[PDB]
This record gives C-alpha cells, structure tokens and sequence, in this order.
C-alpha cells in the first residue's frame, strides 16, 4: 500500500480513466440528466 | 490499424501539441497542393508561356 | 507548479512558433 505514490496514481488513472468508454444507469425524474455525449466528452481536458 | 493507435498515443495526450500539429499540417499541405496544381498547369498547355515566344528579344 | 510551468512552456512555444512564422513566411521550409 505505501508503495503507491502520486506518480503511480497518475499512471493508473491515465491507464483506466482518461478517454475511455462508460456505462450509465439512471432511474426516476431523469429528464434533466445530461445525455451520453456530454459524459463521454467530459473524460478528457483540452486545457492541457 | 495499430498505426492509428500509435499516432493517437504519440500526439494526443496534450493539446498544445495538437495545435502545433494542425498548423504544421496546414502549412505543408498548402505547399503540396500548390506544387501539384502548378505542375498540372504547366503540363496541360506547353508552348504558350511567356518564355516560349521566338521573337522576345528582336526589338532592339 | 511543474506541470503548470511546462504547460505554460508548451503554450508559449506554440505562440512563439506562430509568431516566428508570421515574421518570416518561407514557402519551401
Ligand atoms: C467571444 C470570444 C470568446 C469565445 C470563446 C468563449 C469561451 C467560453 C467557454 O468557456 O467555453 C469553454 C467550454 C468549456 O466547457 P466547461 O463546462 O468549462 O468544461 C469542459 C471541460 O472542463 C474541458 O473543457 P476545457 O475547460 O478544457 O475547455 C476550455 C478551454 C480552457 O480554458 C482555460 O481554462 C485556459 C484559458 C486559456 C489558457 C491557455 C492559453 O480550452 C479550450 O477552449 C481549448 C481551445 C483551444 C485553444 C484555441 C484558442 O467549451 C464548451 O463547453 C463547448 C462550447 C462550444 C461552443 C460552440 C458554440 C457554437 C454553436 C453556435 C454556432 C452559431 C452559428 C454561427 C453562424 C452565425 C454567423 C454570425
């Protein structure tokens, strides 16, 4: 556990999170929930 | 193919690199299409150019 | 600060490349 520092966090995050597909499931009054493309585009940043 | 993935990993983990890539591609493709259209223009109509008149220097 | 510093370095590099291209526009470079 204590062998997982900031660099390893960034590496694993860039392996698993950055620019990958997602799965969603919602229930209730979800008429005001952003569509798929919103979530899918928000998995990377254009600032950097 | 795998070359597309390799290009994707090489160029698009940042954004300024993307901007530079777009500018470079623009100012290379411009030159390439200029060369192509000039060459085709020269090929299409031979003998009509300004440096092809046989009497260009006989009014001294 | 280092990731931000190098991000600013890359942005400055993009801007400097574009400005240099503005100053001199070599057709066959
Ligand atoms: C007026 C002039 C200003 C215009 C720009 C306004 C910007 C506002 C804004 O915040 O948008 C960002 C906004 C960011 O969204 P966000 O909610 O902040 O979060 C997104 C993520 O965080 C990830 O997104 P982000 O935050 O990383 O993106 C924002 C920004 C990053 O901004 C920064 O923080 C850095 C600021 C610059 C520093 C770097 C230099 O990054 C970029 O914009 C990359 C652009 C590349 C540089 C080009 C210059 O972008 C969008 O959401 C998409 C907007 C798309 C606009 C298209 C609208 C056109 C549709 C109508 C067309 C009409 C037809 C015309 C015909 C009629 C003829 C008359």
């Amino acid at each position: 556990i204590d062998a997982v520092d900031a660099s390893t966090i960034k590496r694993v995050a860039n392996r698993f999170i950055y620019d990958k597909d997602i799965a969603i499931a919602a229930m209730g009054p979800i008429q005001r929930l952003p569509d798929y493309n919103w979530f899918r585009r928000r998995t990377y940043w254009n600032r950097y | 193919g795998g070359i597309f993935e390799a290009l994707y990993k090489v160029l698009m983990r940042r954004n300024s690199v993307y901007v530079t890539f777009v500018i470079a591609g623009a100012f290379v493709g411009e030159r390439a299409v200029d060369y192509g259209v000039h060459k085709l223009w020269e090929h299409n109509n031979v003998g009509k150019r300004y440096e092809d008149i046989s009497v260009l220097g006989q009014r001294q | 600060i280092q990731p931000t510093d190098v991000k600013a370095a890359a942005m400055w590099g993009v801007a400097a490349a574009t400005g240099g291209l503005y100053l001199i526009q070599p057709w066959g470079w």
